[PDB]
RNA sequence: AUGUAUUAAGGAGAGUAUAACUUAAUUUAUGUUUAUGAUAGAGGUUAUCAACAUAUGAACUCUUAGAGAAAUUACUUAAUAAACGAAGUGAAUUGAAAUAUCUUAUUAACUUCAGGAAAAGAAAUCAAACGAGAUUCUAUGAUUAGUGUGAACGAAAAUAGAGCAGCCUAUUAAAAUAAGUAAAAUGGCUUUAAAGCUGUUUGAAUAUUGUGGGGAACCUUCCUCAAAGGCUAAAUAUAAUACAUGAGUUACAGAGAAAAGUACCGUGAGGGAAAGCUUUGAAAUAGUAGUUUU
RNA sequence: UCUUACUAUAGUCAGGACUAUAAAGGUCCGAACGGGUUAUCGUUGCAAAGAUAUCCGAAGAACUAUGGUAAGCGAGUGAA
RNA sequence: GACAUGAGUAACAAAAAAGAGUUUAAGGUACCUAAAAGGUAUCUUAGAGUCUCGCCUAAAGCUUAUGGCUACGUCAAGUAACGGCCUCUAAGUUUAUAAUCUGAAGAUUAUGACGAUGAGAAAACUUUGGUACCAACAUUUAAAAGUGAAAAUUGUGCAGGAAGGAUAAACCGUACCUAGAAUCUGAAACAAGUAAGCUAGUAGAGAAUACGAAGGCGUGAAUGAGAUAACAAUCAUAAAGGAACUCGGCAAACUAACUACCGUAACUUAGGGAUAAGGAGAGCUCAUUAGUCUCGAACGAGUAAAAAGGAAGAAGCAUGGAAUAUUGUUGUACGACUGUUUAAUUAAAACAAAGCACUUUGCAAAAAGACGAUAAGUCUAAGUAUUGAGUGUGAUUUCUGCCCGAUGCCGGCUGGUUAACGAAUUUUC
RNA sequence: CUUGGCCGUUAAAUGCGGUCUUGCAUGAAUGAUGUAACGAUACAACAGCUGUCUCUAUGAUUGACUCAGUGAAAUUGGAAUAACUGUGCAGAUACAGUUUACCUCUAGUUAGACGAGAAGACCCUAUGCAGCUUUACUGUUACUAAUUAUUGAAUACGAUU
């Protein structure tokens, strides 16, 4: 469906700017693209497509037992003929019968976890790389959807079986996201096993002004450049910072370390937080 | 439809408005019909022609006038 | 922009979708065409009837001078629901 | 100074910007009117 | 300008006997008095040569069904401005010779709701040892008590006048006499510290056989009234109309408007003229004439 | 209805040249168009921002048209 | 408010331009004539036209818009040879409905309604998603050829390119003006400004440059006729010299365009520099002709065919003949670059910019950031750490050192301090 | 300080370029440094070219001038509105003294009328303003922290002692 209106610009509601250095890109078209992926039944891959919303490529793929057709996104290495597979809703009955039992983690995994197929993160093995992680047990991926991005499973809340299988007791999985933040993820979450493709993504360079306003980008303009009355950095003679410790134009410290997370909105998710770089020199 | 002027309520002074539109209708006639032509000058004199003309180059001379000095100049 | 552009808007002043119309009535409906089906039941007819051996004109001889009607004690003289249902059994009793 | 601001004017813009109904169906609008009707306006609107 | 009386929704567009007003744009009738009125003819367009009173036909479009670029569309026996009122919200200029408290100011303004008025109202009121007896408007009390560092702000009792009306069985149809109320702490408003309003957290009593509120910190006695339920005209405000009065105006006055919110200016909100008559003809100014000088 | 940005729907850019392309370039010379470098004139001007020559961009971060949105306690828009 | 002065002065100069005849109406004079009338001539006012000359010309022309203080006899079922109204929707709007939020006003989401600058059957008679789509660019296609559109076909590049509905003739518009000659905006009869189509021909690659067929124009006395001083403006030419001028080569001049021509340095990010520099050629006549074309009958002839062509020739001071394209080279600073800016005194070294770096954002109901008398909520985003936001620097080569004391920020003790609260206390009447 | 020293460029160099530096007061993303390419940026030099100049002259058109027609404006206390020296609110057409000049216009010109216009420009004053800045004064918020209330339970540990 078309992207147009003036939220193309950056106005809100009220017409006015609320995202600042947007408008004037090319005419561009929304993908639906499902990122739930309850439908099981396997999935031909019909082509790898270029989406200009999103970083990473999306695969229209065709339901063998319906015929219809939906966007997921595709993963590296993944191309058209390919087959995916959903395990969502439930292992199918063709898998359960031939191994008798409920369920074998062994063999499981070694017919389910393939390139593309989105399972359960509780039926993954630990240190497997995926792409589409969900965090709610009926909701859809949100987390390491951009291109070449990857969370690892750490560990699983479990225990041994009395035959060396492993079992699940708990109600969540640990994951390491992209940010290398490890915290806690439902054990019925979404995820989609392989690499986020166009992995050289952040190699490319625009090259030229006018290609960044192809792509809805706008000038942004230096705090240093503008007046005292605009922003907390204007003024002086000449270049000057002003002795005035970096900010943006409502006061927000730019620098330093300040955390904008809300502190009463507390992470109760995380296991490992996110590692800080503190200002330092990475190369 | 034809159009009248737009006017001022009395003339020279007043609101400005405008008259109502007079509307023309042309009939295709089955039957032709033929006006008879007017009549000459000369026998108009059942109408008082000639007074009515008297009466007219008047107020001709009299509009012709007030024209000359609209645009600010008199006979000498 | 000036005198003129405050006068009343006509439609022989712009275009561009600007329609109104003189009061002539409704004779039909639109299509989703862009033409006009006309409904009869609309149409309006004029009925003049036939004048042939007609002896009365608009005017009356000077000669008979004007004459109003009198209704002595009555209020409601030409008005008088009773004058006319008496004047009726008189006249014509059957219609 | 003065521009010529009034170059390329339409009229429909004159109808929607000050016309009549551009006045009666708003709050402000509504005011507007009841100013110029108290005052003694012929000219209510464009 | 004030006063008196009456009244209680206002405008526009176009058209038309150019005193006559709505496509019927000069409708049709009744009664009385008619020169001792009222305050023995001529005359239907060469008209309305009759005033008063009571009736009566007609009365378009928009504001004003829906929609829209008001006076269009499309339908149909579709229809209510301002000002004044109450509550809510609530400045700044200014003064203090600066300036914060204060003042300006329970102001202007805005929003909501309501009627011809609205609001208020028949004491949980004031007084002081005697007594008054609802509300509203005006004056005095009063540049007072009092508050405030100051600048300034500022009552009540009572008095006089305008009006006067008491009730619950309210002259329109309501109470089984009022509990999360009175009151307290705290944050504010008001304010003299009381009383009154109020967010938060708490939280009473049962009648002069002295129960409850108030009497300006507060306690006590006494006096006084009886909250947590209600009704009520008049005097008051505003607008329009008419009339009365004038050491009010008489045309650069009066009003903005003697043909006006028109013309004209402005995108718009908005701003906003000039202009009387048949009388009189000052000064300045211009061209000449007479006398005189150059 | 000016103007700044954005938005929707549309329109315009003679001819030639180079470049890997028939078409892939904020490429080149240069009209329309859009700018306003320099000089003179004008300064109660033709003009409360004009004239002449000269100069710059001219397939782009381009130009243009009809509508729409965002402005006045807090500041709308701003390649500033 | 009236009336003076400057002053009967300035101005009526877009470097298009005028000259001589003719004629209509009304009126004013003189004469003829005194019976008025009429005639002849002339002047004033308001017009018309002929011959000549010039100007504009991808306009100052024609046809139409936006618009209009110009004027009202402007005539349509539809197509050819037409728009509106009407149907459908975009951006958005909404004193409509519901729900929700909210000191009132109001705001939000959904739905509905409205809303073109878009889409709407047929007619010289008529009533699924590349099996795709109709953004840009290129290509091909109504078969005699060429050219310009329409629509379609195919393909290319990345910046990845609407929505919705369908599929016997009412009402409204129709006149004139389009800005160099009487009408739009600029206070106006203003040397400015404004949309679309057409816009002869010669000549060219061309909408360049020059001429200009038709048309219009050479302003409403808002002017006309003379004269041709100083001086001003806008131009033209110039002895010898050639920047001696001047703050400064300001201004002017030189140069210039074209060819499938020759040749072209340092340096370089290997692309450039470069159209470097510097040279050659050009018009007219003509020998000659492989094919094409034409005529005659393989062959012959022919440029009253297009082209090719040479060390050919003629004339002149001169053949890029007139007009059109404004120098070359060198060393630095600043900024990489194309761009943007004080509308109307500063266009730049300032802003932006690709690139680079730092901080921030885990999205479990609100990701952060921004907006919200203040919320619901919106943008962010139908995005997810290679995302978004903020900050500084400003391509690339070579590089980016020392200091965490001060300030800011971040983290951290079973710590100190610690308002509210509160164990323990105390007082007036 | 200062036209710093030296070299090149000029007949002549406060310029430009190269170079050395003890740099009042260079400096590393308020980035440091060097090239290619680009520039209506700024500076300097060479060649050519020229009325820029030596040093102007002639020519053309439009104005300027005259006749006819139409017909403004800023300005103006009133004017019979000379020169010099002196005087004087301190720079005189107007006062003192002396001198000079028949009355009146036209075209040129701009020395003066402290010429006109703009409260234009500067400085100062006001217990006059506006915007901006901050470790000015006094305040409001974003945000942070604790807690009554909405709001009821269990267990353990630690610290007070
Ligand atoms: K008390
Ligand atoms: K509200
Ligand atoms: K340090
Ligand atoms: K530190
Ligand atoms: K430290
Ligand atoms: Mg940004
Ligand atoms: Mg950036
Ligand atoms: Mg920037
Ligand atoms: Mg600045
Ligand atoms: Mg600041
Ligand atoms: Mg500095
Ligand atoms: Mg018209
Ligand atoms: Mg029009
Ligand atoms: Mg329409
Ligand atoms: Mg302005
Ligand atoms: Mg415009
Ligand atoms: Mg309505
Ligand atoms: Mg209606
Ligand atoms: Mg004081
Ligand atoms: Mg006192
Ligand atoms: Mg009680
Ligand atoms: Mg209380
Ligand atoms: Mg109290
Ligand atoms: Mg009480
Ligand atoms: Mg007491
Ligand atoms: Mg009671
Ligand atoms: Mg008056
Ligand atoms: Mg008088
Ligand atoms: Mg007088
Ligand atoms: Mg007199
Ligand atoms: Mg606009
Ligand atoms: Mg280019
Ligand atoms: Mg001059
Ligand atoms: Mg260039
Ligand atoms: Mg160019
Ligand atoms: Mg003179
Ligand atoms: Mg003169
Ligand atoms: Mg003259
Ligand atoms: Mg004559
Ligand atoms: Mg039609
Ligand atoms: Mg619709
Ligand atoms: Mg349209
Ligand atoms: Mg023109
Ligand atoms: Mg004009
Ligand atoms: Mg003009
Ligand atoms: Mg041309
Ligand atoms: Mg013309
Ligand atoms: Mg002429
Ligand atoms: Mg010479
Ligand atoms: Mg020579
Ligand atoms: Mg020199
Ligand atoms: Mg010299
Ligand atoms: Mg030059
Ligand atoms: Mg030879
Ligand atoms: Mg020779
Ligand atoms: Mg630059
Ligand atoms: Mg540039
Ligand atoms: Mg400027
Ligand atoms: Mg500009
Ligand atoms: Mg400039
Ligand atoms: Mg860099
Ligand atoms: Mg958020
Ligand atoms: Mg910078
Ligand atoms: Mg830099
Ligand atoms: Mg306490
Ligand atoms: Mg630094
Ligand atoms: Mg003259
Ligand atoms: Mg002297
Ligand atoms: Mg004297
Ligand atoms: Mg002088
Ligand atoms: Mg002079």
């Amino acid at each position: 469906f078309p992207k147009k209106g003036q939220s193309k610009g950056g106005r809100n509601h009220s017409g006015r700017v609320t995202v600042r250095h947007r408008g004037g890109g090319h005419k561009r078209r929304i993908r639906m693209v499902d990122f739930e992926r309850w439908i099981p039944g396997p999935h031909t891959v019909l082509r790898i497509e270029y989406d200009p919303g999103r970083s990473a490529h999306i695969a229209l793929v065709k339901e063998e037992a319906t015929g219809r057709k939906s966007y997921i996104v595709a993963a590296d290495g993944m191309r058209a003929g390919d087959v995916v597979q959903s395990y969502r809703s439930g292992l199918p009955q063709d898998l359960l019968d031939s191994m008798g039992g409920v369920v074998d983690p062994g063999i499981l995994a070694a017919r389910t976890c393939w390139r593309g197929n989105c399972l359960p993160v509780s039926m993954i093995p630990v240190g497997t790389q995926i792409y589409c992680v969900g965090s709610r047990p009926d909701g859809k991926a949100v987390f390491c959807r951009s291109a070449g991005t990857y969370a690892t499973i750490i560990s699983k809340e479990e225990e041994t079986r009395e035959d060396g299988t492993k079992v699940m007791t708990g109600k969540f999985v640990n994951v390491r996201l992209q940010s290398g933040e490890i915290r806690r993820v439902s054990k019925d979450a979404c995820a989609t096993v392989g690499i986020a493709s166009n992995i050289m993504h952040h190699y490319r360079q625009l090259g030229k002004a006018g290609r960044s306003r192809w792509l809805n980008i706008r000038p942004t303009v230096r705090g240093l450049a503008m007046n005292a009355n605009d922003h907390p950095h204007g003024g002086g003679r000449g270049k000057s910072k002003g002795n005035r410790h970096p900010v943006s134009p409502w006061g927000t410290p730019a620098k330093g370390g300040y955390k904008t997370r809300r502190k009463s909105n507390v992470n109760k998710w995380v296991v490992t937080p996110r590692v800080r770089n503190m200002g330092v020199r990475r190369n | 439809v034809n159009q009248r002027m737009h006017e001022q309520r009395h003339g020279d002074v007043g609101n400005w408005r405008r008259p109502k539109s007079q509307k023309m209708m042309i009939a295709e006639l089955a039957k032709p019909f033929v006006w008879p032509k007017p009549p000459a000058e000369d026998a108009r004199e059942a109408f008082d022609y000639a007074m009515w003309k008297k009466q007219k180059t008047a107020q001709e001379q009299d509009t012709k006038f007030q024209g000359i000095r609209a645009q600010g100049e008199v006979v000498p | 922009g000036l005198k003129y552009r405050k006068l009343r808007l006509t439609t022989k002043d712009v275009n561009k979708g600007f329609y109104k119309g003189n009061r002539t009535g409704s004779m039909g409906t639109h299509t989703s065409y862009g033409t006009y089906k006309i409904d009869y039941t609309k149409v309006r007819t004029y009925v003049c009837p036939d004048l042939t051996g007609f002896k009365l004109t608009p005017f009356v001889s000077k000669t008979i001078r004007p004459v109003h009607d009198q209704f002595p004690g009555d209020k409601l003289g030409p008005k008088n629901p009773a004058t006319y249902l008496a004047r009726w059994k008189s006249e014509n009793g059957l219609d | 100074g003065p521009r010529p601001t009034m170059s390329g004017a339409t009229r429909l813009v004159q109808k929607r910007r000050h016309g009549f109904l551009s006045r009666v169906k708003t709050k402000n609008g509504q005011k507007t009117l009841k100013r110029r009707l108290a005052k003694g306006r012929l000219r209510l609107s464009a």
